[PDB]
């Protein structure tokens, strides 16, 4: 869609590989 | 009647991105509910630039085609910001993530002479993240939550 939305998932797919290293 | 927690997020997130964009480690004193937030911003240094380093060539290629130029830009980043979290999700890491990126383009905003975007766009963020994510930020104990979520143990367990 949007031009927002892809680089939102960029942002969306970094920070839930980064929380899978902490979350426990 | 004043937001407290928008204070004590902007305090860290303001003085993380202006950090990242200067190198000056602010000497001015944190106040209210300052142990935390000194904490905060300690976790903050630790793992926002590893995020920044881990992603340095994702972080560069968004910045290129944004086109930051001033103030009127900054403003319109809180629209990726709002879609980061429009499937529902928070989590810590989505929250250093979008930190992380504002002291990249922070960094960047330094360098082309618009330092006077920095605090504008740190508030951006706080704004986003306080005023949409409050009851999700205060189920994880707000700032402690934080420094919990990151903390790594020396523990011979």
């Amino acid at each position: 869609g949007r031009p927002e939305i892809w680089y939102a998932q960029e942002l969306r797919r970094i920070g839930d590989e980064f929380n899978a290293y902490y979350a426990r | 009647g004043s937001d407290e927690l928008y204070r004590q997020s902007l305090e860290i997130i303001s003085r993380y991105l202006r950090e990242q964009a200067t190198g000056a480690k602010d000497t001015k004193p944190m106040g209210r509910s300052g142990a935390t937030s000194r904490k905060a911003l300690e976790t903050l240094r630790r793992v926002g630039d590893g995020v920044q380093r881990n992603h340095e060539t994702a972080f560069q290629g968004m910045l290129r085609k944004l086109d930051i130029k001033n103030e009127d830009d900054v403003k319109s980043l809180s629209r990726v910001m709002i879609h980061v979290f429009s499937d529902g999700v928070t989590n810590w890491g989505r929250i250093v993530t979008l930190i992380s990126f504002g002291a990249f383009v922070a960094k960047h905003l330094k360098t082309i002479n618009q330092e006077s975007c920095i605090e504008p766009l740190a508030e951006s963020i706080t704004d986003v993240l306080v005023r949409t994510k409050r009851d999700w930020l205060v189920k994880q104990r707000g700032w402690d939550g934080f420094v919990e979520f990151f903390h790594v143990e020396d523990l011979e367990g």
